[PDB]
RNA sequence: UCACCCUCGA
């Protein structure tokens, strides 16, 4: 049969966070898309970022590094942050090296052809008096999530995916004839990389192939619409 | 097991352990009696 | 009441009303116990008028 | 503050609202040809309805009304089907379970009404006991094992932060709790492992905040690195904003005294917004936690059979000296009693120390969700001696747990017991109910009238070889009065004074200063002609704020002492 | 066969103490301890026992076993409760020589006193006949009764009996040997009285012919209405050429399946909290059991109405109803009764009744019509039957009797007619469902099927119930029915190849193999025992995939049916037998905005079927002050309940959109002042300074409007 | 009054802000009861003072005036 | 005399009122409950019962 | 990283597997799940709507001669499983006199319209027996309650039945996970009754979903 | 509709 009028809208919270609504969808269909959305939001969508560092001097004892006053371990988790769009397909090194008392920004790595850094403001280290830091950075594409995989180069938790955080919930709205069709809310968190309208609609086109492969299969009748 | 005394009687096969020696009166038996 | 005076009674019924209370593990904040016992010593009996 | 409310009853309850907006659109020319409307449901009537109902309160009562949270106020959602849709936060208050109740709907008009329904009575306003300030709608039973088992750490998870070793770095670290779900969407990462995260929006303990920051100030944005489980990292996010952080494992305990300083310090509305979330976030991971029940899962003891025969091998000694003449007959069955308690008691510690501590039943025990380890014990371990029906205890215990079975014999003698105590609660309620009746006959006179006494009068309190011995009675009789005659001690300084909440921060400080005893106005020595007044009586349980004028706090009193009344036995 | 303690010649309710209550010693094998009301009747109203009869002097006796030197004779003598404290009685349980004598040393017996204790196996006199002598019908139906607490096996005994028929009866897969016996026996079964080979049958009745050569016949009870609305209906198990024994059971009747008591279906469960729907006993349910009709219902009721003699003339059952349109009266033949079959609404008209008007009330505009237009004929008005609120059906039968034809009516009936209208009522939230076990609940939500946790090879289950409901009430005969339940749907075969494992050598028979969805029976106090279950659990047969979808612990993974994701741990699935109690929201829901009144206190009614109003109690009116909200108790007690005057002027505001009036005096207070009054009180309301004040109204003050709305 | 999620319906405004513009609950009862049925009475007397909603009960407009100070009260 | 015969006793209370002559001041809330008057307590309180609600001017010019 | 790739495997003329590789880690659930949600819920098919015996005026009364009630055959006629080209409402017929046992092969459907299982059992004749029904087909979706009389202009002989339009009977689905390159395989196992084929189903899902995935663009 | 009584429900 036919049923229509499922419209979308958006309330914008921030510039790289939003809440969708999906509204409103027959008494199926709320949680059917409602999970699907969301993982494909979390592992379906490209994006480039950090897999390995490297930094000298602090080869053997991961522990401290002199001339900083910050860990490794939160060296790791301020680099983990940085935002990145590669367009090689092959690993990309970047440098960074700042010499002197004072504190190392994003903007003072020099990034290499094809790469871009999209938060130049984000803090790393701050160096001590007569410091210096010298740290290499291999960056390149992927998708979602995945745990860390020459010595002296160790391997980091590589978040691939332009998207932060995505939760969804599912509420009634329907007519007093039915006052049970379903309702889907989505808020979806995303980096710099991309707004979370561009992130919401490549999952759609991921999922309307993925779909579609399906389809193929017969092409026949199935539930219509009016609005797209 | 089988409960034969009553005939056409579905079987239903039972775990009981011990036999009945003596068998359930008739339960209107109270009334009819009467 | 008699002998130790209104204001020992009170206390006294407070106290073992609330106790048989807490026996049972009865959270009963004594001031609902003060307010009815308060009732219960407003009135005066008349040997001469 | 919401209630699901039928659509026909709803209709009902609403006619003549629905009848004049009805005819204030044109869908009924008259009015009499509107009431036909409303009586023949032509469809029309239905989004009117949804219109005529909004924003308009209906209040909600279950009988028997045992204290005045027992009819509260709430807003009414139209609902599908013929049954009343209740909050399960307010089942507490109520005493309502859904095991076949019904509650009944009335309708406030006036706008008076309304606007009493809507601030005195509303679901929301009242979160705390009158009786006893503690706060029901807190999550039940279900909720809590939802937490318990979110926030509970697991040694050796998936995910668990392990020191670096050798080549092998850390591992055990995040960046931002976004980066611990996306962890946990895979299978890297458990809910309920130890691990290390940088937390930007969320507020330290008061140590880590001190030692990193100052007292003063902790903003948002502002990172430090906590050793928890992302369960209780996602527990906090439900908490509000300031509250600091917990990372404790959830039990009942604990998040009572989270939402008692919810509602000591932050407002109600804040209060009632959080039990919400504690709510959603309980049911979700209750359905989670892999709470269930089987035949193996109930474990019996393992060396019982040695323990009954070792006790019966004791009461057969008994019995043996009895047959000589030389016990009474009563000595010889109070010492078959203490034998087979003192069994009962063995078995008992002996299924608890059997017993892993990630069982469903001991998870649900423990976890202060439900139930006793009684309970345990009768299921499993062993059901002991049961009441005659004049009372006393039979000298032969009931050896069988009700998961092996209880004989013949066994069963019937349980029935004794439990019909005796069947038929004495329908005498004690009625017993109950009529000393709630006449309390409140003889105490409903009593309201506030005035705001000061005025009067110094009071009486003391105790709070308290040379170290601190707490009072137990400090909630019951110290907390919640009002402060006659300032806190004074040797080397005295200003601690607590005259007319303080005597809150839970000012018994704490008080009791910290090397106060012992303090001396409160109570309404007992209160010097009002008629009534009593407000700073005497002391903070409203309800409230938490100073008593109003207008509480009538005899009814309220009667209704606290009467309430639990069906519990005291003998 | 239940035994009342009240009545003429007994004692009084007010007598009744807790020691009379009380189970006693002497009831063992007479009256059941379990069996008993849960209410103001508790132990004054309790069930015969199974092998119990009534001595002609009016005693209870009990059959027992002579034991003759140690041994167990067949020969049954049925003591009373004097003659049997003379003897020690053994247990139904005890280890047996095969020859017959007692193997354990010292077994467990009832004392004369009724204590339990020791004693050797030569000085027993007597022996139990069987397990369950103690219980009553009802409760022996409860499969592992022996794991359940006595409050909760009681609720489950009262509440077997509580079930509605179901449109299609289904044996339960777990159960007794009771469902068979108690159906026949019971009488709502039909069963033959000769043996003989079935001549015919049909829907309506079932002809056989004896060997004998003599005709048989029975009708069937079709769709009749029970006592308490339940459908009766009766449907044959038997074939054209059928060979039936005498005391075989010809047809089934509502409940029964077969010959056996069928009070519910067999749904599979799930143990789990499932998103709190499910909080605090309420109860989820797969919309299949809408879908497939397996908890549906048929609910007949019966209206009646009769035309009779008034001072004014008589009565008239007539399709002539004065100021009503020819639609709503098209469902109505000549007479103005409705027509069979035809589907009824609130508020649709039963039966056409006119009454004599007295004209005494009749309307002024009206009079103008009877005096301008001169109407002399008929001046009646609409007495005529309409359907209540809440209910619709399908018209089944109609009856009527005629003074006009040959009929017994009271005097001054002139006609009488019923008619009979049945509604089919689907499982819905609100409902209420619980097993044998004294596990209820109503229904919180009705998920879809896809909603629903489903197995791995995507069987949704059918009901979830809640894990926190389980340990606490001590009823885990559940979990044990539920295990065994699900070793019977799937069937299973003991390996037995160097086989006979210690575990399945006691009990089974040939229990040791069953095709899938067998009946077994588990009699009280004789049941598996739990390793015998804990063995069936391993031995399951796989699904038609080769898949043993529930490991040997009775758990199994489920599939959330929301988001896709497996749930993290195994869940407890099975079988259980769920009965629909009768308690159902289509009967409990009600709503009243205005409507009638007691005439006396002028109060409004009460009931349901008197379309009342909800007492606002006492209590209610402590806790409303306790509130302190003062409005809304003035509103509740005057405008709402007592004030004539203010109802009237409330509506009329509510209706003009108008704010609402100030609250009048309760007529139940004049009432009780007349009361006073009557008792010799003078009673007299005084003003702040003067004397007393007139309490009642000038008639006045009604006319003016009534004089300006016809356009003086 | 600091970070909290937006209130839903009857709730809003919240009674925390409301009851500090009042010196008990009943006082505030009756403040928004009589500026309500005032309010009813302009529409067949002085309002509504702010913007009434699509179609919001006399009664909730009356709280959010009080709510905005819009009115004054003595006892 | 009303309070005291609604509670218990109702005949001899009744007795003795009438005997003594007794008047009702009708002052307390379970009597204004019987005749229907508003409770003295909570929002019917003449404190609060009496409240006068005005808009302010400087609202009143908008 | 290759592009996604739909299989079919074939069990039964009714049931069929479908292996759908490579998809994300931990992906494979969701989608498996989303669409076995959809076959169930939304895959359109025919049921009857609504019924009309001769010699009864309503549901609850007996056919003379016939063994069943009429609830008891209307219970009967729920297990049948029928297909419609037409889309719109129509009528078969069945006209059947014992001694003989009444099947679903004796219904005569118009053109367009097939009834799938023949054997099934309908009601029990005698000589005496007469069975005379008029059985209106329509296409849906889902499950739709019977249409009371009061709603549509339906006559008192009309007997309105629950239609079940819903030609799939069972959907389960399994993955496969594979731990430096981890992806998910699914499997989704469909079985429908003889109304269709599995292939069928399924494709109609995937429309549905592909409409209403289109959204998010 | 008024009064009883009975059997139930939380
Ligand atoms: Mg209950
Ligand atoms: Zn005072």
């Amino acid at each position: 049969l036919i049923s229509q009028r499922p419209t979308l809208s958006e309330d914008v919270l921030t510039d790289n966070r939003s809440q969708f609504v999906i509204e409103p969808l027959e008494p199926g269909f709320g949680y059917t898309l409602g999970n699907s959305l969301r993982r494909t939001l979390l592992s379906s969508i490209p994006g480039a970022a950090v897999t390995s560092i490297r930094i000298d001097g602090v080869l053997h004892e991961f522990t401290t590094v002199p001339g900083v006053k910050e860990d490794v371990t939160e060296i790791i988790l301020n680099l983990k942050s940085l935002v990145v769009s590669s367009e090689e397909d092959e690993p990309v090194t970047m440098y960074l090296r700042k010499q002197g008392p004072g504190e190392v920004t994003a903007g003072d790595i020099v990034p290499p052809a094809g790469v871009t850094v999209h938060n130049p403001g984000m803090h790393i280290a701050t160096l001590n008096d007569k410091g210096k830091l010298e740290v290499e950075l291999v960056v390149e594409r992927g998708r979602g999530y995945v745990p860390a995989v020459e010595i002296g180069r160790i391997p980091v938790d590589s978040i691939y995916s332009p998207v932060l955080k995505v939760t969804y919930k599912v509420d009634a709205t329907r007519v007093e004839q039915r006052t049970d069709f379903d309702k889907l809310i989505l808020d979806v968190e995303t980096k710099n990389s991309i707004s979370p309208r561009d992130a919401l609609a490549s999952a759609g086109k991921t999922l309307v192939e993925l779909f579609g492969l399906a389809r193929e299969l017969n092409v026949e009748a199935e539930g219509i619409e009016i609005g797209p | 097991s089988s409960n034969n005394s009553v005939p056409g009687a579905p079987n239903r096969v039972s775990f009981a352990k011990l036999r009945e020696p003596l068998e359930v009166p008739g339960l209107l038996d109270v009334q009819t009696d009467s | 009441l008699r002998v130790q005076g209104p204001r020992e009674v009170q206390i006294h019924l407070v106290r073992e009303v609330q106790e048989v209370y807490r026996a049972q593990g009865v959270s009963i904040h004594d001031k609902h116990i003060e307010v009815i016992v308060r009732q219960m010593l407003r009135r005066v009996t008349i040997i001469d008028s | 503050h919401q209630c699901g409310l039928p659509k026909l009853m709803a209709l009902e309850l609403f006619k003549p609202f629905v009848m004049k907006r009805l005819v204030d659109l044109n869908h009924a020319q008259n009015i009499k040809s509107a009431k036909r409307m409303v009586e023949r449901q032509r469809p029309q009537v239905w989004d009117v309805l949804e219109e005529v109902i909004a924003e308009h309160p209906v209040l909600l009562n279950r009988a028997p009304t045992l204290h005045r949270l027992g009819i509260q106020a709430f807003e009414p959602m139209l609902v599908e089907g013929k049954a009343i849709q209740l909050h399960p936060l307010v089942c507490e208050a109520f005493n309502a379970d859904f095991d076949g109740d019904q509650m009944a709907v009335h309708l406030p008009l006036s706008a008076e009404a309304q606007a009493e329904a809507r601030i005195l009575m509303l679901s929301s306003n009242n979160i705390l006991s009158p009786a006893s300030g503690r706060p029901l709608a807190m999550p039940r039973l279900d909720m809590v094992t939802g937490l318990y088992y979110l926030t509970t750490e697991v040694p050796g998870d998936t995910g668990e932060y392990q020191p670096a070793s050798g080549d092998h770095p850390e591992t055990g670290v995040y960046s931002s709790p976004a980066e611990a779900i996306m962890a946990a969407d895979r299978g890297v990462l458990s809910v309920r492992a130890k691990i290390k995260v940088r937390l930007t929006q969320l507020r330290p303990p008061v140590e880590i905040e001190a030692e990193l920051f100052g007292h003063s100030g902790w903003q948002p944005g502002d990172a430090w690195m906590a050793e928890t489980t992302l369960g209780r990292v996602m527990f906090n996010e439900l908490l509000p904003l300031g509250y600091p952080f917990v990372n404790k494992q959830m039990h009942k305990k604990v998040q009572a005294a989270i939402i008692n300083d919810l509602a000591e310090r932050y407002p109600m509305i804040v209060v009632a917004q959080t039990v919400d979330k504690l709510k959603d976030a309980g049911f979700y991971w209750a359905t989670r936690s892999g709470v269930t029940v089987s035949m193996a899962d109930v474990l019996v003891p393992p060396r019982k059979k040695e323990i009954l025969d070792h006790y019966e091998e004791r009461a057969d000694k008994v019995e043996k000296q009895f047959q000589r003449g030389a016990l009474n007959h009563d000595e010889r069955n109070e010492a078959l009693v203490e034998i087979w308690k003192e069994a009962t008691d063995e078995v008992g510690q002996a299924l608890r120390e059997h017993y892993p501590d990630d069982n469903p039943i001991i998870t649900i025990v423990d976890s202060g969700a439900t139930g006793n380890f009684t309970q345990t014990r009768t299921l499993a371990g062993m059901k002991g001696l049961v009441t005659n029906p004049k009372g006393e205890f039979i000298p032969r215990p009931v050896k069988s747990s009700f998961r092996e079975g209880l004989t013949v014999l066994e069963y019937f003698i349980n029935t004794h017991g439990a019909r005796k105590g069947l038929a004495d609660t329908a005498l004690r309620t009625a017993d109950s109910g009529y000393l709630t009746r006449r309390l409140v006959d003889v105490s409903q006179d009593v309201i506030v009238r005035e705001h000061d006494c005025q009067t110094e009068r009071g009486i003391v309190v105790e709070l308290a070889d040379g170290t601190l011995i707490r009072d137990p009675y400090i909630e019951t009789s110290a907390y919640a009065r009002t402060l006659g005659t300032d806190a004074v001690d040797e080397a005295g300084n200003v601690i607590v004074e005259r007319g303080q909440d005597l809150g839970d921060p000012e018994i704490d400080a008080l009791l910290a200063a090397g106060i012992t005893q303090v001396k409160v106005r109570s309404v007992l020595t209160c010097a009002t002609s008629t009534g009593v007044c407000a700073t005497c009586y002391g903070r409203s349980m309800a409230t938490g704020k100073l008593v109003d004028i207008g509480e009538a706090v005899g009814i309220v009193a009667a209704q606290s002492i009467g309430e639990p009344g069906t519990q005291l036995t003998m | 066969r239940r035994l009342s303690a009240l009545g003429p010649g007994g004692l009084s309710r007010e007598r009744a103490g807790l020691e009379v209550r009380d189970v006693h010693p002497s009831h063992y094998g007479r009256m059941c301890p379990i069996e008993t009301p849960e209410g103001p009747n508790i132990g004054l109203i309790g069930s015969l026992s199974v092998y119990a009869r009534v001595n002609p002097f009016g005693f209870i006796e009990t059959p027992y076993r002579k034991v003759v030197d140690g041994v167990v004779s067949d020969e049954i003598v049925y003591l009373t409760a004097d003659e049997e404290d003379r003897h020690v009685v053994a247990q139904a349980n005890s280890p047996i020589d095969a020859d017959g004598r007692f193997v354990e040393p010292r077994v467990l017996v009832r004392r004369k006193a009724g204590e339990v204790e020791y004693v050797p196996s030569s000085e027993v006199d007597y022996m139990d006949v069987s397990p369950r002598q103690m219980v009553s019908v009802a409760t022996a139906m409860i499969p592992f009764l022996e794991h359940d607490d006595a409050n909760r096996a009681l609720m489950g005994a009262n509440m077997q009996r509580q079930a509605v028929p179901l449109v299609r009866s289904e044996a339960p897969l777990v159960g007794t040997g009771m469902e068979l016996r108690a159906a026949i026996d019971a009488g709502d079964v039909v069963v033959a009285e000769e043996s003989g080979v079935i001549e015919e049958v049909s829907a309506d009745y079932i002809t056989v012919m004896h060997d004998n050569g003599t005709r048989r016949t029975y009708r069937m009870r079709k769709f009749a209405r029970s006592n308490h609305g339940t459908c009766a209906n009766q449907c044959p198990i038997v074939d054209a050429g059928d060979r039936v024994e005498a005391g075989q059971v010809i047809a089934d009747g509502p409940c029964t399946d077969d010959g056996e008591m069928a009070l519910g279906k067999n749904l599979l469960v799930a143990i789990m909290p499932w998103e709190g729907h499910n909080y605090e006993d309420a109860i989820i349910l797969s919309n299949r059991l809408v879908e497939e009709d397996v908890l549906t219902s048929i609910h007949i009721e019966e209206h009646e109405i009769d035309a009779r003699d008034t001072k004014l003339g008589a009565e008239e059952i007539t399709r002539d109803i004065p100021n009503i349109s020819d639609e709503v009266l098209a469902d109505l033949d000549e007479r103005g009764i409705v027509r069979i079959g035809a589907e009824v609404r609130d508020g649709d008209i039963l039966v056409g009744k006119v009454t004599p008007k007295g004209e005494t009330e009749l309307t002024p505009e009206e009079r103008l019509l009877r005096a301008i237009f001169g109407e002399k004929a008929r001046e009646v008005r609409d007495t005529s039957l309409k359907v209540p609120h809440g209910e619709s059906g399908k018209v089944i039968g109609i009856r009527v009797f005629s003074r006009e034809d040959e009929d017994e009516l009271p005097a001054g009936v002139n006609e009488l007619v019923r008619v009979y209208v049945a509604q089919k009522r689907k499982i819905s939230d609100g409902d209420k469902l619980a097993g044998r076990h004294g596990n209820k609940g109503v229904i919180g939500k009705i998920l879809p099927v896809e909603d629903m946790p489903f197995l791995a090879d995507g069987t949704p289950v059918d009901i979830i119930l809640n894990t926190h409901g389980v340990p606490r009430r001590m009823n885990i005969g559940q979990i044990l029915e539920t295990h065994l339940g699900w070793c019977a749907h799937s069937g299973w075969k003991v390996d037995a190849a160097k086989g006979v494992p210690d575990w399945a050598a006691r009990l089974p028979d040939e229990l040791l193999e069953a095709q899938p969805n067998a009946i077994v029976s588990t009699p009280v106090f004789d049941g598996a025992q739990e390793a015998e279950l804990q063995g069936l659990l391993s031995c399951t047969l796989p699904n038609r995939d080769g898949d043993v979808l529930v490991d040997a612990d009775g758990k199994a993974m489920l599939f959330d049916g929301r988001s896709g994701e497996p749930f993290p741990y195994p869940v407890t699935v099975g079988y259980m037998y769920i009965m629909k109690l009768h308690h159902l929201v289509d009967d409990k829901i009600h709503a009243r905005s205005t409507g009638p009144y007691s005439m006396i206190t002028q109060q409004p009614l009460g009931g349901k079927a008197q379309f009342g109003g909800q007492r606002f109690g006492e209590m209610e009116c402590w806790a409303m002050q306790a509130y302190g909200a003062a409005y809304t108790l003035q509103e509740l007690l005057t405008i709402k309940s007592d004030d004539t005057v203010g109802r009237v002027k409330v509506y009329e505001a509510i209706v003009k959109g108008e704010n609402i009036p100030e609250p009048g005096i309760p007529e139940s207070f004049k009432v009780l002042l007349k009361e006073l009054q009557s008792l010799c009180l003078n009673v007299e309301v005084l003003s702040s300074d003067g004397a007393a004040i007139e309490l009642r109204e000038g008639e006045d003050e009604d006319l003016e409007r009534a004089a300006a709305n016809l356009g003086i | 009054s600091g970070g909290y999620d937006t209130p839903l319906g009857i709730t809003n405004p919240p009674i925390d802000e409301l009851l500090d513009r009042v010196s008990s609950k009943y006082a505030l009862v009756i403040y928004a009861a009589k500026r309500a049925r005032q309010i009813n009475d302009y529409y067949n007397y002085v309002g509504p003072l702010v913007e009434p909603g699509l179609q919001e009960k006399p009664l909730s407009i009356a709280l959010r005036e009080i709510h905005a100070d819009l009115l004054e009260h003595t006892e | 005399w009303l309070s005291a015969a609604s509670f218990q006793e109702t005949t001899r209370v009744l007795t003795d009122a009438a005997i003594n002559c007794r008047s009702d001041k009708l002052n307390g809330l379970k009597e204004n409950v019987i005749i229907g008057k508003l409770i003295p307590a909570g929002t019917g309180i003449n404190r609060y019962r009496n409240i006068a609600v005005q808009p302010t001017e400087e609202a009143r010019a908008a």
